């Protein structure tokens, strides 16, 4: 979609927040937030596409000022209602208990350890993209590509700043998992990925470096040939 | 900056912890979650994986030429190597700091980052102020948030990792290093150096 | 500049909010920001174009959600102090003042006739913008122009939806004071005025409507020739 | 939207109000703004400039075609003859719907909106939600918004006004009004017409 969250070339956000020096987490609700990626990953409340899509859907002014793992928090929410395994009212309800009684236990509950093989597995193996496909790649390096007018209301890579823009194919990597089809639960649908050089000036008219280039990842359908 | 519709961030931080711990009893009674499932992952990323792991690879390319070739060319491969990779670094690739090339990593859209090397990414790298600026005015950027000055005539490539690929910075060697012990050069790469942000420590 | 302002084309905002009725001031204070435009231009804190800019610098989140005239009143601010006719450490010392006085008085005055002169005179009157120069017109009715993809820091009206886009003019208007140097202090160095259609998937690829246009105006230096 | 990050509503006007009224203090002891200033101010475009006005010059259109010509050919001139006319409308360009083309309204990058015949604009036209989807999606937008339903084949030209012009939609007289008089006519004119987001009044 067109959100706010694609603030590649935004003016007017302000200086960089940047302490000399801070924790990974910067308290204990934040680990919260964050283990809770793999347990609602592993429960089918959405995968990594489908999780930024989440988050992409967010009010803008609070996604622009809350702390960072909020963002989880409303992600997880989003799925949770969308694949009906949050009930919003408990919730709701719930919250305001904790609010009330911010001391009370959480519910009695069992170890699991196969909750660790889980996290220990994919901490150390990784969840790869990357894909085979039948086909092969449409384009190589040295190729020079335009970038889709299209501006799909549903999730994608397809950052405003790139749109209708002419760059050279840099590298091809394989095949990946789509965004556009995987965010919008509609699969894998593997399609190649290939980087993408875009000079300053072609970015941003005269106002770009003369001596400066974005270096962008687009799938193959993203990028139509200008010259091969 | 100031917003007169903010409310405090102690009245934000207690909003946040009554609503997280209600969902987090939720997923409780689903079986989907434990504490030793959270203890577990924080202490992976607050102990485990760190910049520290990163420093290593740059140390051994900066020290062994051959090494140097397979980072560049396969990175997850060659990281591998050091019993180094893992979740959200499955397809890495690492791109050289020369003489002539300065480079910079970005995720505009959101904010990935390669954990397998670097860690979570610090709060700075996840918010819109860097994330929106630097595709736009990399040179300016550099020097004022972080004393970096990049000289005009030096190309600056700024990667927007729009993809699952994870790019890393391989900075520069500091000059005045010769002969140093890999334990010794390692002192010298930073989270800032792998990102692009800044050149490795001086002297 | 590229600020959040420039909303044309940007997704999840959220549904429209229209009362089915609403007064033209909702609070006392709406009433006061309102007449302090007009009290702020005749003192020379700004004109138009840079009252726009002065908006357009604001917090992004909340320019968002914020009461419209609050706007007006961050701007009158940032150009108070931008000319040096604003000392803000006093305006904080009187904001506290009237947060814990609320009802305490305001500065006794006199009133002046002039300012209601000058009031009647400006709505009924005007501010026109159009003004003569000694350079016809670069384009004409029918003429294909794309539209420039530089990228200002500072004010102008370079809606990021049209840029580097292809539409046909449809009315030169004569020339007009130049938001580009007029919102910056750089004066008005008027420049002809055009609307320019852009058909919706000239906009937003295919995801636009086949049978919808969008029609913008823009100041000569937006536009090259495209075809005659 | 739910914003957890917003002070309430009383807060956020209780505080407004307090930095208005520093502020306003301040320019009164510049000599600069006055309380009969504020009134005659609030006066006008409460009282005296509104929508009535633009309705005044639709029924004039509809009833005189060669008014409604000079009003297509050069809307500020036009409007003059009614005497109509002034502030942030020096520049107005009428509009005409028409059986194969519906005409909307709008200011993508702020506010702006022909205050001489519809005085100062509503809320909603000033907000990002209109503003922002209008020009993307303006038949989905008029019909769920607004419940106005243009069908697929008629086209829709969205007029977003980024200049000193001001266009203002000149709507299509409601079939079953023949022989009616101007006053009775006007009854059917309204704000939400003269922008696009709806026809006239029927019957």
């Amino acid at each position: 979609m067109n959100g706010v969250y694609d603030v590649g070339g935004t003016d007017g956000l302000g200086p960089i927040n940047r302490p000399a020096d801070e924790p990974v987490f910067r308290a204990e609700w934040e680990k919260v937030a964050f283990a809770m990626f793999p347990a609602t990953f592993r429960a089918g409340f959405m995968g990594l596409d489908e999780f930024r899509f989440g988050i992409e859907q967010m009010n803008p002014a609070e996604y622009l000022e809350s702390p960072y793992y909020w963002h989880w928090i409303r992600t997880y929410i989003h799925h949770g209602v969308r694949t009906g395994k949050i009930d919003l009212e408990e919730l709701e309800r719930r919250t305001q208990y904790y609010r009330e009684n911010p001391d009370a236990p959480l519910p009695e509950h069992e170890q699991k350890p196969e909750l660790i093989e889980f996290v220990n597995q994919a901490v150390y193996g990784g969840l790869p993209a990357s894909r085979e496909v039948d086909r092969p790649p449409k384009f190589k390096e040295g190729d020079v590509v335009r970038f889709s007018t299209a501006s799909p209301k549903g999730h994608a890579r397809r950052a405003r700043y790139v749109r209708g823009k002419t760059g050279t194919v840099v590298k091809h990597h394989g095949a990946y998992i789509y965004p556009d089809t995987a965010g919008n639960g509609l699969g894998e649908c593997p399609e190649h990925l290939y980087t993408v050089r875009f000079t300053a000036q072609e970015l941003w008219g005269p106002e770009g470096d003369p001596n400066s280039s974005v270096y962008y990842d687009c799938w193959e359908p993203y990028i139509e040939l200008v010259d091969t | 900056t100031e917003n007169i519709l903010r409310k405090s961030d102690e009245e934000i931080q207690k909003e946040i912890t009554a609503r997280v711990k209600a969902l987090e009893s939720m997923l409780i009674e689903q079986g989907i979650l434990t504490t030793s499932m959270i203890d577990r992952m924080a202490e992976i990323y607050e102990n485990e994986v760190g910049p520290h792991l990163g420093a290593k690879v740059v140390v051994k390319a900066w020290t062994d030429p051959e090494f140097k070739k397979r980072l560049l060319a396969d990175g997850t491969e060659a990281c591998k190597e050091l019993g180094i990779g893992g979740l959200q670094g499955e397809d890495m690739m690492w791109v050289e700091n020369t003489d002539e090339v300065h480079h910079v990593v970005v995720c505009t859209l959101c904010a990935c980052y390669p954990w397998p090397v670097l860690g979570l990414p610090p709060n700075w790298f996840k918010e819109p102020q860097y994330r929106s600026r630097v595709v736009r005015e990399p040179r300016q950027l550099l020097k004022e948030e972080f004393g970096f000055e990049v000289p005009p005539s030096k190309e600056i490539k700024v990667w927007d990792s729009s993809s699952e690929m994870r790019f890393v910075v391989l900075p520069q060697r500091p000059a005045g290093t010769d002969g140093w012990s890999e334990e010794e050069l390692a002192t010298l790469v930073t989270r800032e150096s792998m990102i692009g942000v800044e050149p490795a420590k001086a002297v």
